[PDB]
């Protein structure tokens, strides 16, 4: 999975 | 943005 | 801060 | 749009 | 709840 | 399995 | 502030 | 428990 | 302790 | 596998 | 590196 | 600060 900062 | 995978 | 899984 | 706020 | 399943 | 933040 | 796994 | 300083 | 395991 | 938070 | 700025 | 994944 991946993870972003908006 | 910016993104990390886990 | 906002962070999102995709 | 699963998010965390930090 | 401040939670995103990982 | 989550991350919470508080 | 804490981020926490459960 | 499972928590960081964040 | 920084870290946790996830 | 580590989050780890600096 | 897996990092992103928070 | 960072979060890092490893």
């Amino acid at each position: 999975e991946q993870m972003c900062i908006t | 943005h910016d993104c990390v995978n886990i």
